[PDB]
């Protein structure tokens, strides 16, 4: 006599569920303190001993998330044109090349 | 044959013709439900994208929210805010649209179900309903119930920490059997934010054919069970051959980030569940690893009790080979700091040393147990030393031979 | 709940519209309270006054059981009616039905008019005295026997043939039987310290004579010494060494661990060792400190195979100067259960037994052929059912009259 588990989701089902879940909402997806530390570190290379505004970091985060979302939106079209489901770095590079980056 | 009536009747246990010995159940119930969920913060509503007409039915009329809906494809039923309103067909767990079922006897393996009429694929049959357990109660109630000598265990793991019991209260889905040729299956649908388990068909089942679903194989104690279907390759056994633990059967709790103690306690209890000490060298190795991590007096006492109850000379020898004497020496040295509360642990350690098949005094000298015991309850230690040396004693009351115990039992 | 049970000794005098005493004494050798029931089924046709009186009496207190006496058919019917009312109305305790066990009016009648009864109740009627006696006899016969003069034993006749033989032999045999029963059941030291009902039970002890018991009781009352342990009379200078040795197996105390049992001081060390071996616990001057082998073994049989008869006998022979082959079982029993009672169980009255106890006229007395007078007072259908000389329902069938 044992405890039987019902079943396993078919792969991709929960993936699409997450796609809807994160396309419905409007929030910040990136870890804020690590993002802040990263910005400080890369800003140390241009002027020592700087200081930041909270909104000045929030705007950077918004712009970065929008840029990455657009990049992936184009890359997904590239991958589909390649008749693939999985997304590849060659797809990313093609997207940037055609976009002009 | 089902005949659901509220009056309790004269059928003992088999529930084939009289269903009113136990109680039935509606949508399941909870015990420790708190408001920590994704219910109404981001899954407030997940509305499908449909532009219907809904004014032309029965003539050029397409059924609403068919297999092109965004929610049906992702295994979500719609809410009451659907643009179709009361014409949407996704809400099958709420309108209780079920299939025609009946429970009679088919094989001596047990009771089950057979299809009444024709039933197509991807058709809902029944919802699995029961009582929702929680983290602590499962591993206690299961060992409380294993000693009741029951054949059927109605336990189904919803998540890694949730197990639903369908024993005290159960719907008509509790009789469905196991086979290696499944025609129905189980799906994890999300309704009203809560996860529910349903039963779907896969093929065109003829009228009067079996409707079973495949078990994700699992075993829980030392014994094994076998299936009696034998379609074309049937794996022979419910649960397969491989053994898994109490936690793996239930899904091991998402540990509250307290302490380490709970892992040691859970492994100690899994060792103790057999009740007859250590049975194999893998159990011996697990005990040896646990002892290094055990810090509490109760855990040490439980380990000593398990060693004393281990009758296997091979297991005792393996425990000795795995530095058991040094692990005991660690606790004995810790005992040295003179706090009164350690007398019982001292006595149990002495008893465990007596029970262990120590071959030579050199082994105790190497393990450094001998000086601690010589320093050491004092008469228990003196008896241990007398057993380790030879002859005289702190007189011992010799314990009657097993033969004489049996004879004195039979003479009453 | 509570020590013992509340026996409600109900000794009715007549049950014919007369006060029958019904006293609810506690289970601790004492009477809690009492009452009277003058109303009875008195009134030629009154089937409700008696029931109301019984209900009021039951509601007045909370007895644990009923002990109703009996003298004739009327007494038996009254007892049956009282029991039926109590059961129907749950009058046994006010929250459940309590079964009134019948008690033959044999010992309670004697005890009511005894010295103990007069001392306990002086301004109380004989109905109350008899009820107290019946409650005492249905709660602790050993206490009642030990608290009587033994004259008091001589009051009860053992058999007609005893009269012809010398009564001295009968008295000596009765005294010996009482002494043996007292030794077997043990004597409670604290029971005879403050409770008069359980006092004066040191007259039938093995080695503790009446004079010795009286001296010990007087010393206890004066010095205020309690039953500290089996060595109380050896430590306080109250009993001699020979007396202590002879009566060690009969003296029991409330509390050492083996004080209230058959274990004597000589066998105390052996019992402690045996319990330690049986429980597999540590041995360290185990008289009071080590509580495992003592308390757990007393609570239940922990390990019996550990204690070997041969080993115990060898140990006794080597050290002790005596074989314990026969005393080993006694020592183990004393260790496992203290103050074991040697009395029998509660004997419910039987048909013949009940007739003998209440009517007091068994068929053995009446023989075939002898002339027996039949008082024909009434006839049910054809024959004449009346009363006999000895209170027996003498029914003359149609055969007797033709």
């Amino acid at each position: 006599g044992g405890v039987m588990k019902p079943h396993r989701y078919r792969p991709g089902t929960v993936a699409l569920r997450e796609i809807r879940r994160y396309q419905k909402s409007t929030e910040l997806l990136i870890r804020k303190l690590p993002f802040q530390r990263l910005v400080r570190e890369i800003a140390q290379d241009f002027k020592t001993d700087l200081r930041f505004q909270s909104s000045a970091v929030m705007a950077l985060q918004e712009a970065s998330e929008a840029y990455l979302v657009a990049l992936f939106e184009d890359t997904n079209l590239c991958a589909i044109h390649a008749k693939r489901v999985t997304i590849m770095p060659k797809d990313i590079q093609l997207a940037r090349r055609i976009r002009g980056e | 044959d089902d005949f659901r009536d509220p009056q309790r009747w004269k059928e003992c246990a088999k529930q084939g013709k009289m269903p009113c010995y136990f109680d039935l159940i509606e949508e399941n119930v909870y015990l420790t439900e708190r408001k920590k969920n994704k219910s109404h913060r981001d899954i407030k509503r997940m509305q499908c994208e449909c532009t219907p007409l809904s004014k032309d039915e029965r003539a050029q009329g397409e059924i609403a929210c068919g297999e092109d809906c965004l929610n049906r494809l992702l295994m979500i039923e719609c809410s009451s805010r659907c643009p179709n309103g009361d014409y949407c067909s996704n809400r099958r767990f709420q309108r209780k649209q079920h299939a025609d079922v009946e429970v009679i006897l088919t094989e001596k393996k047990g009771w089950g179900l057979r299809a009444a009429k024709d039933l197509p694929s991807n058709t809902f049959v029944l919802e699995y309903c029961g009582e929702v357990l929680d983290h602590k109660e499962f591993k206690a109630r299961v060992k409380e119930y294993a000693r009741n000598k029951n054949i059927h265990y109605y336990f189904m793991a919803l998540k890694n920490d949730e197990i639903i019991d369908a024993t005290q209260k159960g719907n008509c889905s509790r009789f469905m059997n196991h086979s290696c040729e499944p025609n129905c299956e189980t799906q994890k649908w999300t309704v009203n934010g809560q996860l529910r388990v349903g039963f779907f068909t896969t093929k065109l089942v003829p009228s009067g054919s079996e409707l079973t679903f495949d078990y994700q194989f699992q075993r829980y104690g030392k014994e094994a069970q076998k299936c009696f279907c034998g379609s074309a390759n049937c794996r022979g056994y419910l649960g397969g051959e491989n053994r898994v633990s109490i936690r793996a059967a239930g899904g091991k709790m998402k540990k509250e980030r307290s302490r380490k103690k709970d892992s040691v306690d859970g492994e100690l209890e899994a060792l103790m569940e057999n009740g007859e000490g250590l049975s194999d060298k893998n159990q011996v190795l697990s005990l040896s690893r646990l002892m290094v991590r055990i810090e509490t007096l109760e855990q040490k006492l439980t380990c000593l009790e398990l060693i004393q109850n281990t009758h296997s000379q091979s297991c005792l020898k393996s425990f000795l080979e795995r530095h058991g004497l040094s692990l005991l020496w660690i606790w004995m040295a810790e005992l040295g700091d003179g706090r009164e509360s350690n007398q019982k642990l001292q006595e149990e350690i002495i008893k465990t040393l007596e029970h262990l098949p120590i071959p030579t005094k050199n082994m105790l000298e190497e393990s450094k147990v001998l000086p601690i015991i010589q320093r050491w309850i004092s008469d228990l230690a003196t008896k241990l030393l007398d057993s380790w040396k030879d002859l005289k004693e702190v007189y011992r009351i010799p314990k009657k031979s097993q033969t004489e115990k049996e004879n004195t039992t039979t003479e009453r | 709940q509570g020590k013992g049970i509340r026996v409600l000794g109900i000794a009715f005098s007549s049950a014919r519209d007369h006060p029958v005493f019904c006293a609810l004494v506690n289970g601790e050798g004492e009477v809690t309270d009492f009452l009277r029931l003058p109303h009875f089924t008195e009134e030629r046709e009154k089937k409700a006054q008696d029931i109301e009186t019984l209900k009021k009496f039951l509601l007045n207190k909370k007895p644990h059981v009923v002990t109703v006496a009996g003298e004739n058919r009327d007494a038996q019917m009254l007892i049956e009616d009282v029991k039926r009312i109590v059961h129907e109305l749950d009058q046994g305790q006010q929250l459940s039905s309590i079964g009134v066990e019948l008690v033959d009016n044999e010992l309670a009648i004697l005890y009511m008019n005894s010295k103990k009864s007069e001392a306990e109740f002086r301004d109380y009627p004989p109905v109350l005295r008899q009820a107290v006696s019946l409650a005492r006899r249905i709660q602790d016969p050993l206490i009642e026997f030990a608290q009587v003069c033994s004259e008091d034993i001589l009051c009860l006749k053992f058999h007609p043939l005893q009269e012809h033989v010398v009564k001295e032999e009968l008295l000596n045999a009765l005294y010996c039987e009482f002494i043996n029963r007292v030794n077997e059941v043990g004597v409670d030291v604290n029971r005879a310290i403050a409770h008069p009902y359980s006092q004066a039970l040191i007259q039938y002890v093995c080695g503790l004579g009446p004079r010795k018991g009286t001296h010990l009781l007087k010393i206890l009352k004066q010095n205020n010494t309690r039953l500290e342990s089996r060595t109380q009379l050896v430590t306080m200078c109250h009993m001699g060494p020979k007396v202590f040795m002879n009566c060690a197996g009969f003296l029991k105390i409330d509390t050492e661990v083996l004080d209230g049992s058959r274990v004597h001081p000589e066998t105390y060390e052996w019992a402690r060792k045996m319990a330690v071996d049986a429980l597999e616990y540590d041995e360290s001057a185990e008289d009071a400190n080590p509580a495992g082998a003592l308390e757990e073994i007393l609570e239940n049989p922990e390990r019996l195979k550990d204690l070997d008869l041969d080993a115990f006998a060898e140990e006794l022979e080597r050290q002790g100067y005596g074989d314990k082959h026969i005393t080993l079982y006694d020592i183990r029993a004393e260790l496992s259960c203290r103050y074991k009672d040697l009395r029998t169980a509660y004997r419910s009255p039987n048909t013949e037994e009940i007739f003998n106890m209440l009517t007091k006229e068994t068929p053995e007395t009446f023989y075939i052929g002898k002339l027996i007078i039949c008082n024909v007072t009434g006839i049910a259908h054809i024959g004449v059912k009346t009363r006999l000389d000895n209170g027996v329902t003498g029914f003359i069938p149609t055969k007797f009259l033709s």
